RNA sequence: AAUAUGAAUUAAUGCGAAGUUGAAAUACAGUUACCGUAGGGGAACCUGCGGUGGGCUUAUAAAUAUCUUAAAUAUUCUUACA
RNA sequence: UAUUUUAAUAGUCCUGACUAAUAUUUGUGCCAGCAGUCGCGGUAACACAAAGAGGGCGAGCGUUAAUCAUAAUGGUUUAAAGGAUCCGUAGAAUGAAUUAUAUAUUAUAAUUUAGAGUUAAUAAAAUUAAUUAAAGAAUUAUAAUAGUAAAGAUGAAAUAAUAAUAAUAAUUAUAAGACUAAUAUAUGUGAAAAUAUUAAUUAAAUAUUAACUGACAUUGAGGGAUUAAAACUAGAGUAGCGAAACGGAUUCGAUACCCGUGUAGUUCUAGUAGUAAACUAUGAAUACAAUUAUUUAUAAUAUAUAUAUAAAUAAUAAAUGAAAAUGAAAGUAUUCCACCUGAAGAGUACGUUAGCAAUAAUGAAACUCAAAACAAUAGACG
RNA sequence: UAGGUAGUAGGUUUAUUAAGAGUUAAACCUAGCCAACGAUCCAUAAUCGAUAAUGAAAGUUAGAACGAUCACGUUGACUCUGAAAUAUAGUCAAUAUCUAUAAGAUACAGCAGUGAGGAAUAUUGGACAAUGAUCGAAAGAUUGAUCCAGUUACUUAUUAGGAUG
C-alpha cells in the first residue's frame, strides 16, 4: 500500500484548527514555527538549542528521538521550554529522563536514524606540530609516527604537509584575524584525539580485501591435519595477510624500506636545441607492437561511456 | 564402465533412503576403486569383498571359476537421522564423456561452472578417472595429473 | 529429448515476434490517400461509433487507420501519414493515423497530451 | 523454527529443492551482494536474516507454495559444517576464515 | 482430449466429407 | 521450363450484432456418448458393422453356539513374606 | 586617499492495477471518447475532457519501427505431444571382466564368463498360425397328419400373413445359410490386429541340468511384414440380421427412435487399400529399492505337506506428481527411437507419391483473438 | 527440389603458363563420383574484427561509424602493354543524352549540387597552413586525397546562480 503522505512530524505539535481566511498557513510551516521558536529583530532564533555552536568540544546534534521535539531551551539557563496554553514559554512539568544520560556513541552521531556514522577526532595542533618535528627535524619514519600515535600512514603525512602549508601561510603574516576566529570555533566543535586512549586510536591493521578472499572456498581434510593462514594463501594464491600488512606499511613516503627506481632502465634521448626553437623533443624508445595507436579501435565518443580527461593545466580533454 | 558406476549411484541412493547397512556392488577394479575412495573420505563404514550371498569373513582367492559370483559389500553410515550420503550421480554420462584440463578442474573447485558442471560444493567431493586410477579432485590438482570427472557423492 | 535429438535440430523454441504492422513495410510510418471515411461499431461490450480511415499507402496496399481525438477533417483524397497501433475494440482495423502531419489538422482546444494528438503550446505570455 | 546460516549472513552451498510445483534454484553469495532473489524469498531471508543470497525461481511462480518451499529448503535442504564433519569422520575447513585469522 | 475438442473435431469432419461429396461432380470434371 | 501479376463467376474461412428453422451435446440430456467407415437428410443429425468408456467397481448378509469345584478360595494387596 | 560594467523565464508524459504519483472540484452520461494488458464511460467516471495538487525524464519528452534480455538448471495416462505392432540396415548412437603396452577413457594383443546364443538329457502344455476332416442345438422354406378361428407386433393398433387349403400351435420328412452352450476367467497364447465345438498334419513357444560359444548385445532414422470393422475388383452362396428404399405408427411436424417387406453388406476363394477410443489414452531395454495376501512352476527335508527360489494378480511404505493417482512404475538412474511448443484457420488448400475407387501418406501460409486446457473443491440441477 | 553428374570420377600422353591439376585444347582407356548428418535445383544476402547493441553467461542482432577482405564504376564479350587488367584503357555489343554529324562525345557508385523515390539524411563553402600523393636536378606546380568551416539536438559530454528569505 503506496500512497503520498507529507512529511508531517512524527513527534506531536500543536495543530492549527479555526484560522482567520487571510493567514493561509499550514500545519507544517507552524510545526517549523513551533520548532524554530520565535524570531528576534536581528533575525536570530535564541531559543532553539541549536542555533549557537558548541564551545565545550562536544558535538551539539539534533536528538529529536529523545527530546520529543522539544528543541527550545533558554539560551543561559540551558534548560527545556515548551509552549504553553497561554502561548508562552517555561519550564516542563517534568523532566525528560532520557536527555538526561546520552551514550558517547549517540554523541558522536549526527544523523538519528545512521548509526554507522561517527565524527572524526580534531587533532591537537601541539599533536600535528610534534608529528612534523619528528618527520622532519628528528627523521625518523612515518611508520613510527603512525605506530606510537595511532593514526594512518597517509594521515601523518597529509598533517606534515598541512602544516608545512600552514607554516608557509603563517611567515607571509598572510592569515587573518577572521580565518584565526574560524579555525577557533571549528576546533571546539569537535572532540580532541587523545593518543593515550585506546578508544580514540584508529586501528592500523586494516587491509583492502582482494576479491578472490572475498568467494568461499571448503576443503575437507583429516581432522587431525592442522590448517593454518599459510596453506589458506596457498591454496588461494594470494600473499599471506599478515605479509600484505607488511608491504603496505613500507609505501609510505617516510615509511622504512621504500624504493621507487624500478622506471630507471628505458633509453631516452633529448633532442639537441638550438637557438630561436621553441620546443625540444625527447624520445623514448618503445618496442613495436607494444606502442602506438590501434587501429580499428573502439570509438566512444558518441557513447555513454565516452572518455573524459584533464592535462596539467586543468582543462577538460577528451582522452 | 559408466553404466556400471551410473547403476551403483543409484543403488546407493536407494539403500541409503530406505536406510538399509548393507549392500551389493559389482566387483570390478573402477567399482573397487570408487567405493575405496568413497570409504576414505568417510562415506562408507566397511568395504568388504565377497560372494553373491553376503559378504565373506575369510580371505578367499577370486578365480575365474568364482568370479561370476563376486560382489563387493558397502556398510552405509547415517547420522542424527539423516544419512551421510544423500545424493550421488554420475557427471560424465556414457553418452558425454567430459575430459577437463587441469586448469578447469582448478575452476570448478573455485566456484565457476565448466562444461555446465556445477561447482564443487560444501561437503562434496568430484572423483576423477586419471590413467585408469580414481581419486579426488583436488589430489589430481595437486599431482598435477588430468583426467575425466566421473561423479559427484555428496 | 536425448542429445543425439538435439544436435538433430531439438530445442526450446524461439520466441516468435510478429510484426503487429506489416504493411508499414519496417517503417515507421507512412503516407497514404483516404479513399474512404467510415464509422464503425465497436465489438461487446464497448458501444461507440468509432471513426476510422480506409487509406492506402504507398507500398500499393490498403489499410484500415483509427483517426483519434474529438473531431477530425479527414475526407477523400486526404493524404495521411499512417502509423502503428491498433484500435482493440474494432476488429480489423491495426493501424493508426498521425494527427497533424499532412492534412489532417491537429485537435481543436487540445491542452493536455497536445503531442499525442497535435496542437501547437498556447503561450499566452 | 531454526534456520542454520553460514556466518550469521547466507546459506550453506547451493540449493535445488523441489516444493510441489515450484523448482527452488538458490545458490549462495558473496558478503555484501545482497538479496538478488525473487521479491517472496527476498522477504523471508530479510526476516529470517539471511543478507545474501541468489537464485531462481522455475515452473510455478505461486507466491503461497514459494514461500512454503524456501522455509522448507532452509530448514532441511542444507546441511551444516560441523554435521558433515562429524557424520564423516573428517574436516571442512573455511579457507576464507583462515586466511584472515591470527 | 475431452468430450469438447472431440466434438469440434467430429463437426468439422463431417462438414468436410459434406463439401467433398457435394462437389464430386466438379471433381471429376477437373480431373478428366 | 520456372516465377510473378490479373482474370468472368465461385468454394472455403474469420470477424460484429443479428432474426428465422428445429433441439444434436452436458443428468439415464429424455434413442448412452464418441473413434473408423458406408448410405440417407433443410440443418444440426439419423441409420448400418466393429471398437472404447472419456457410463454402470455406481460393487455391501440364507440365520441360529458349549460342563467344574460360585468363593472359608479370585476379586483386596503399596517393597515382605520370598 | 580608486583603479569598467553586469544579469539569468524548460519542455514533455503520467496520477485505477501491473507502475512513482490522496487535496479536492467541474462538464458529458454506453455519447464524446481513452486503452501496452486487465479494462473505464448507461448519473459515484480515482480511467473520457478539464481546474487544483502531485509523480518521472530533462534540452529534451513522448510515440512508431526494430535488436537483446525477461524459463526449457522442459515435457508426451487424464492438459500440445509415443509411432497400430513387431523385424531389421546405417548410426559420425550406446554397450561385459582381468592383465600388458602405448600416442590414454581411446586403441591393440592375450586371457575370462556374469550379457547374448547353439545342442542334448529330464519334467509339464495342448495354446497360436495355416491346411484338412467331422459334431451340436436352433432359424427359415417346402410337404404330410390331425386340428380349430383367429395368428403377429406394440405402452395400444395398422402396415405384412388367415375359415379360397383351413391359418397359428403340435408331431413327423427334406434342403439350406449362418453361428458355436455351459466350461469361462479371453484364463491363457500371440509382436499387434486377434484367439475358446471336436480330431488330424506342419511350424513356434516354458523351467532345470550338462556341454558348447565368447560381448556375437540394446535401441533402431530410412526400409520391410502383418494389421479390426466398414469399403472396392472378379467368382460361388445368401437361412437369419440389415445401411438405402417403400409402407405402417407417435407427434403440430418426425427425413428418427417402434413395426412390416427388406437391396447392397454380412459367407467362402484370389485380390486392392493399410485405416480405428488400432487405448494400459502409458515405445523398447538394462541395474536397483520396503511389506502383505492368493494362485502357478521348480527343488527333496519329509513321516503322510511343511521349507526356499521365480512369475502373475490385488492392497500398500518410500518416492513421484497439478492433483486424481502410479507403485517392478507414472520411483532411483543409464541408452536408443518417435513426437510437442497458445486457440481458430487445419490435418484444411496446393504440390507430390500410391490405389480400380472410396481414399492413405506428406503438408503450409493469409485473416481474427487474449484466449484456450487439465485435476480437484463447494453448490445448483437431473 | 529426391535423385544428380556426362569433362562427369579416375588413369596415360601431348599443348600454353614459372608451375600441379579434365583449369583450357586433342587422342585412348577404365565406370565411376555426389546423395536423407540433405545431393542437384531454387530464393536471399557483400563477408568479418581486438567494431557497435544486449545478457550473469553460452549466445543473439547490426555490418551505420573505425579497421580488414571481396566485387563493381550504365550492361556484356574480346585485345595490346605488364609480373599482374577481360583495366573507370581500348575494341565490339547494348541503353540514354548532347553537338561538332563524325568508326563523334558523355554516362555525378570523386566533391558540391538538381529531379524523382521515401517517414528520412547536409554547402553548387575556405586552404594546400599541417600529413600524405604526383611531376620536376632544383626553384616550385597540382591535389573536392586531406585539414577546416556551414546545415542537422542524429549521438555523447559540460554549462545553463549560490547564501538568505
Ligand atoms: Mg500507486
Ligand atoms: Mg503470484
Ligand atoms: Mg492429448
Ligand atoms: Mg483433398
Ligand atoms: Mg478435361
Ligand atoms: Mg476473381
Ligand atoms: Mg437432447
Ligand atoms: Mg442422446
Ligand atoms: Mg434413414
Ligand atoms: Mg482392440
Ligand atoms: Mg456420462
Ligand atoms: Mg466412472
Ligand atoms: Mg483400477
Ligand atoms: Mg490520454
Ligand atoms: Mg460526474
Ligand atoms: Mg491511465
Ligand atoms: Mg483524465
Ligand atoms: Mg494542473
Ligand atoms: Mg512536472
Ligand atoms: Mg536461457
Ligand atoms: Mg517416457
Ligand atoms: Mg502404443
Ligand atoms: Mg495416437
Ligand atoms: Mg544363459
Ligand atoms: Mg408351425
Ligand atoms: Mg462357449
Ligand atoms: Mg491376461
Ligand atoms: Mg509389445
Ligand atoms: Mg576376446
Ligand atoms: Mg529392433
Ligand atoms: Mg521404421
Ligand atoms: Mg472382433
Ligand atoms: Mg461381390
Ligand atoms: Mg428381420
Ligand atoms: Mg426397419
Ligand atoms: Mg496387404
Ligand atoms: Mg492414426
Ligand atoms: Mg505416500
Ligand atoms: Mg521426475
Ligand atoms: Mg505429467
Ligand atoms: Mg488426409
Ligand atoms: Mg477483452
Ligand atoms: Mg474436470
Ligand atoms: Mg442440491
Ligand atoms: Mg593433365
Ligand atoms: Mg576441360
Ligand atoms: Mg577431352
Ligand atoms: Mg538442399
Ligand atoms: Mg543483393
Ligand atoms: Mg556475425
Ligand atoms: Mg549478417
Ligand atoms: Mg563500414
Ligand atoms: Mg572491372
Ligand atoms: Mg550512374
Ligand atoms: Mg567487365
Ligand atoms: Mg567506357
Ligand atoms: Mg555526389
Ligand atoms: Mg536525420
Ligand atoms: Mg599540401
Ligand atoms: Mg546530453
Amino acid at each position: 500500500f503506496s500512497r503520498r503522505r507529507i512529511a508531517y512530524p512524527f513527534y506531536p505539535f500543536k495543530k492549527l484548527g479555526r484560522q482567520h481566511p487571510k493567514k493561509h498557513d499550514t500545519n507544517l510551516k507552524t510545526a517549523m514555527r513551533q520548532f524554530l521558536g520565535p524570531k528576534n529583530y536581528k533575525g536570530e532564533y535564541v531559543m532553539n538549542k541549536y542555533f549557537t555552536v558548541p564551545t565545550n568540544h562536544v558535538p551539539n546534534y539534533i536528538k529529536p528521538d529523545l527530546e520529543r521535539g522539544q528543541s527550545l531551551e533558554h539560551p543561559v539557563t540551558k534548560k527545556p521550554l515548551q509552549l504553553r496554553y497561554d502561548g508562552t514559554l517555561g519550564p516542563p512539568p517534568v523532566e525528560n529522563k532520557r536527555l538526561q544520560n546520552i551514550f558517547k556513541d549517540r554523541l558522536l552521531q549526527p544523523f538519528p536514524s545512521n548509526p554507522h556514522c561517527k565524527t572524526n577526532y580534531v587533532l591537537s595542533p601541539q599533536l600535528k606540530q610534534s608529528i612534523f618535528e619528528e618527520i622532519t627535524v628528528e627523521g625518523l619514519s612515518a611508520q613510527q609516527v603512525s605506530q606510537k600515535y595511532g593514526l594512518k600512514i597517509p594521515r601523518v603525512e597529509a598533517i606534515v604537509k598541512l602544516v608545512s602549508v600552514e607554516n608557509s601561510w603563517n611567515r607571509r603574516n598572510r592569515v587573518s584575524s577572521d580565518l584565526k576566529t574560524m579555525d577557533e570555533t571549528l576546533y571546539r566543535m569537535f572532540p580532541v584525539f587523545d593518543s593515550d586512549a585506546s578508544f580514540k586510536r584508529e586501528n592500523l591493521s586494516e587491509i583492502p580485501v582482494p576479491q578472490k578472499t572475498l568467494a568461499s572456498r571448503f576443503l575437507t581434510i583429516a581432522e587431525s591435519e592442522p590448517f593454518g593462514p599459510v596453506d589458506a594463501a596457498h591454496v588461494l594464491e594470494l600473499e599471506p595477510a599478515v605479509e600484505t600488512l607488511r608491504n603496505l606499511s613500507t609505501v609510505g613516503e617516510h615509511s622504512s624500506g621504500h624504493q621507487q627506481s624500478t622506471n630507471k632502465n628505458t633509453k631516452v634521448i633529448y633532442g639537441e636545441l638550438v637557438e630561436g626553437e621553441r620546443s625540444q623533443y625527447k624520445f623514448t624508445n618503445a618496442k613495436v607492437g607494444k606502442v602506438g595507436y590501434r587501429y580499428g579501435s573502439g570509438n566512444r565518443d558518441n557513447k555513454k561511456d565516452r572518455r573524459i580527461g584533464f592535462n596539467k593545466l586543468g582543462q577538460m580533454v577528451y582522452i | 564402465s559408466l553404466v556400471k558406476l551410473a547403476n551403483t549411484c543409484a543403488h546407493l541412493q536407494n539403500c541409503s533412503k530406505v536406510r538399509v547397512a548393507l549392500t551389493s556392488i559389482p566387483y570390478t577394479k573402477l567399482q573397487l576403486q570408487f567405493a575405496y575412495n568413497l570409504y576414505q573420505q568417510g562415506f562408507l563404514s566397511s568395504l568388504q569383498k565377497g560372494s553373491t550371498m553376503g559378504p565373506d569373513k575369510d580371505f578367499v582367492e577370486v578365480t575365474p571359476d568364482n568370479i561370476s559370483t563376486r560382489r563387493l559389500w558397502v556398510g552405509l553410515k547415517y547420522r542424527d537421522n539423516k544419512p551421510v550420503l544423500s545424493s550421488c550421480k554420475l557427471i560424465s554420462k556414457p553418452n558425454s564423456r567430459i575430459h577437463l584440463p587441469m586448469e578447469d578442474m582448478k575452476k570448478l573447485c573455485s566456484g565457476v561452472t565448466i562444461r555446465n558442471i556445477k561447482p564443487l560444493q560444501p561437503g562434496e567431493l568430484i572423483l576423477v578417472r586419471a590413467h585408469n586410477n580414481i581419486m579426488d579432485i583436488n589430489e589430481a590438482i595437486s599431482k598435477k595429473l588430468d583426467g575425466e570427472v566421473l561423479c559427484r557423492v555428496k | 529429448a536425448t542429445l543425439n535429438q538435439i544436435k538433430r535440430g531439438s530445442g526450446p523454441p524461439r520466441r516468435k515476434k510478429i510484426s503487429t504492422a506489416p504493411q508499414l513495410d519496417q517503417c515507421p510510418q507512412r503516407k497514404g490517400v483516404v479513399l474512404r471515411v467510415m464509422v464503425l461499431k465497436p465489438k461487446k461490450p464497448n458501444s461507440a461509433q468509432r471513426k476510422a480511415c480506409r487509406v492506402r499507402l504507398t507500398n500499393g496496399n490498403v489499410v484500415s487507420a483509427y483517426i483519434p481525438g474529438e473531431g477530425h477533417d479527414a475526407q477523400e483524397h486526404s493524404i495521411v501519414y499512417v502509423r502503428g497501433g491498433r484500435c482493440q475494440d474494432l476488429p480489423g482495423v491495426k493501424y493508426h493515423v498521425i494527427r497533424g502531419a499532412g492534412d489532417l489538422s491537429g485537435v481543436v482546444n487540445r491542452i493536455s497530451s497536445r503531442s499525442k494528438y497535435g496542437a501547437k503550446k498556447p503561450s499566452k505570455s | 523454527k531454526e534456520i542454520p546460516r553460514y556466518e550469521n549472513r547466507t546459506i550453506y552451498g547451493d540449493i535445488d529443492f523441489r516444493y510441489h510445483g515450484v523448482k527452488l534454484h538458490l545458490r549462495s553469495a558473496k558478503p555484501g551482494f545482497g538479496l538478488r532473489v525473487n521479491h517472496v524469498i527476498f522477504e523471508i531471508c530479510e526476516c529470517a536474516g539471511i543478507k545474501d543470497l541468489s537464485g531462481k525461481v522455475y515452473k510455478s511462480r505461486n507466491d503461497m507454495n514459494i514461500a512454503k518451499g524456501t522455509i522448507e529448503a532452509f530448514t532441511k535442504a542444507q546441511k551444516t559444517l560441523d554435521e558433515v564433519a562429524l557424520g564423516r569422520g573428517k574436516k571442512l575447513v573455511d579457507v576464507r576464515k583462515v586466511y584472515y585469522s591470527s | 482430449d475431452s468430450v469438447m475438442r472431440k466434438r469440434k473435431k467430429k463437426m468439422k469432419k463431417h462438414k468436410l466429407r459434406k463439401r467433398r461429396k457435394r462437389e464430386k461432380a466438379e471433381r471429376r470434371k477437373l480431373s478428366q
